[PDB]
């Protein structure tokens, strides 16, 4: 009877969007690196 | 652009690994005072906040405040290949890459591609916490370890004169109680009675870097996130914000 939460419920919507975007950015950059 | 140097790469690697066992990417903002890394796990259940002040760096040169964005799995696989006391160099040019150079014996360099990210706002807007607990790492670690045998959540209760960690499973129950008379509780400040609960798997990861003698600071509120702060390996401050389990 204990339901999980995220910080979306407790932090400003803007701060959330930042890491949301950061994550999308990160998944796209998964490959290929020099020397 | 910037260049930073730290003696002892694998120390720095281990520093980073500890701060990042819950996450996949982070934004590092470089200012004059030092580096501030901010991150969230993809489920957005934990916020991670790391400070590295100028002081801990051999050379530390930063023109303007800048923020980069890094795939942390990428970064770690590079830092992995760091000798025990090679000197670590991190050069940033105008191109969106980071130059990771390890010097000593054999000098090698790598180029890590960054993630388009805007400037990090460094802050943690004052959540209305009603309870502050300060306690030794040994105690906090053993509380979570013990609870984990029995449940996958743990309940925190702070009253005026006792702090309690509570875990209930199908098999048995375990509890840790502290009062100010115990060596393991340094401070207890309770503006009103405060109860909340958290996932063990998250907590377990958060406490790994903590050493048995370190003071840990806990701040939380009723059915509210837990904030947990401590000093890591004599370098800087690690601060977690963890979402609660509710109802």
């Amino acid at each position: 009877r204990l339901k999980p939460t995220s910080l979306d419920s407790f932090l400003p919507e803007e701060h959330i969007n930042y890491f949301r975007d950061l994550r999308i950015g990160s998944k796209k950059i998964r490959n290929a690196k020099i020397e | 652009p910037f260049e930073v140097v730290f003696d002892g790469a694998k120390e720095f690697a281990d520093l980073i690994a500890t701060a990042s066992n819950l996450i996949d990417e982070a934004a590092f903002k470089f200012t004059e005072e030092g580096i501030s890394m901010r991150a969230m796990d993809p489920s957005r259940v934990v916020l991670i906040d790391l400070n590295l002040p100028e002081s801990i760096f051999s050379k530390y040169e930063v023109e303007e405040p800048e923020t980069i964005g890094i795939n942390m799995d990428q970064f770690k696989k590079i830092l992995k290949r760091g000798k025990a006391k090679d000197t670590l160099i991190l050069r940033k040019g105008d191109e969106n890459f980071l130059e990771i150079t390890f010097e000593g014996t054999a000098k090698r360099t790598f180029r890590l591609p960054l993630i388009d990210v805007e400037e990090l706002e460094l802050e943690l807007p004052e959540l209305p916490f009603t309870a502050k607990v300060v306690l030794l790492g040994e105690v906090l670690k053993e509380g979570i370890k013990d609870a984990s045998l029995v449940s996958d959540a743990i309940k925190f209760i702070a009253k005026e004169n006792e702090f309690t960690m509570k875990a209930e499973g199908e098999t048995n129950e375990v509890e840790i109680r502290l009062t100010l008379e115990d060596e393991g509780l340094l401070d207890l400040e309770v503006e009103e009675e405060t109860k909340s609960a958290y996932g063990i798997r998250y907590l377990s990861d958060m406490v790994k870097g903590i050493g048995k003698a370190d003071e840990v600071i806990l701040r939380f509120g009723n059915e509210m996130p837990l904030q947990m702060e401590y000093m890591i390996r004599d370098e800087g401050r690690l601060t977690f914000l963890l979402a609660p389990r509710v109802e």
